[PDB]
C-alpha cells in the first residue's frame, strides 16, 4: 500500500511546471495521476513549488485543521497552485474539470518520516 | 521528519 506521505506527492504535486498551462491542465492531470479511475475524484489541488518548499511547511506557522487536530501548518509564503474542480456534467467514465490557477498560502498536515 | 500528509486547505 502507499504510505500516506506517498499519496500526498502523487495527488498534489506537480514541480515539473510553474503554474497550470491551460485550460485542459486538470482534465490531463486528473488522469495521469490515476484520480479518475473508480470513480471522478471531485476537487483536487496541484501545487506547483519544490518538494523541498512543501515540506518546509512543516516547520512553519502551526494552526488547528479543519477537523480540530493541532498538527496543521500554514505556509508563510503564497505558493503557485491549481485548484481542479469537476463540473456538473462530467460523468464517470468522461471526467471534466475546471482549472483555476492561483497563487496562496496551503495549509498542511504534518505527520512523522 | 515532519513530512505532510494532507492539503487542509488553501488560502
Amino acid at each position: 500500500k502507499e504510505t500516506a506521505a506517498a499519496k500526498f506527492e502523487r495527488q498534489h504535486m506537480d514541480s515539473s511546471t510553474s503554474a497550470a498551462s491551460s485550460s485542459n491542465y486538470c482534465n490531463q492531470m486528473m488522469k495521469s495521476r490515476n484520480l479518475t479511475k473508480d470513480r471522478c475524484k471531485p476537487v483536487n489541488t496541484f501545487v506547483h513549488e519544490s518538494l523541498a518548499d512543501v515540506q518546509a511547511v512543516c516547520s512553519q506557522k502551526n494552526v488547528a485543521c479543519k477537523n480540530g487536530q493541532t498538527n496543521c501548518y500554514q505556509s508563510y509564503s503564497t505558493m503557485s497552485i491549481t485548484d481542479c474542480r469537476e463540473t456538473g456534467s462530467s460523468k464517470y467514465p468522461n471526467c471534466a474539470y475546471k482549472t483555476t490557477q492561483a497563487n496562496k498560502h496551503i495549509i498542511v498536515a504534518c505527520e512523522g518520516n | 521528519p515532519y513530512v505532510p500528509v494532507h492539503l487542509d486547505a488553501s488560502v
